[PDB]
């Protein structure tokens, strides 16, 4: 028996997963890890902070 | 001694959703045990600047 539990305790694991190609140079309806939005994407050269 | 004169900002390490309560808040160090002070925790042990 696999059972779950009910409570106010904050969320945990899970089983998303959206796996879905990448298309670029093509206006496109995205939606990432929590934002979403619609363009053309392409590369930059940008560096982040990893 | 003092802490120096500059600017550096900190970077995220860990979050974790544990969700617990904490108030209060303690620290552990090394309590050195050799010949120079024997015995149990009550006499053998010097600090460490």
């Amino acid at each position: 028996v696999l059972s779950f539990e009910l409570l106010h305790a904050p969320a945990t694991v899970c089983g998303p997963k959206k796996s879905t190609n990448l298309v670029k140079n093509k206006c496109v309806n995205f939606n990432f890890n929590g934002l979403t939005g619609t363009g053309v994407l392409t590369e930059s050269n940008k560096k982040f902070l990893p | 001694r003092d802490l120096p004169q500059g600017f550096s900002a900190l970077e995220p390490l860990v979050d974790l959703p544990i969700g617990i309560n904490i108030t209060r808040f303690q620290t552990l160090l090394a309590l050195h045990r050799s010949y120079l002070t024997p015995g149990d925790s009550s006499s053998g042990w010097t600090a460490g600047a």
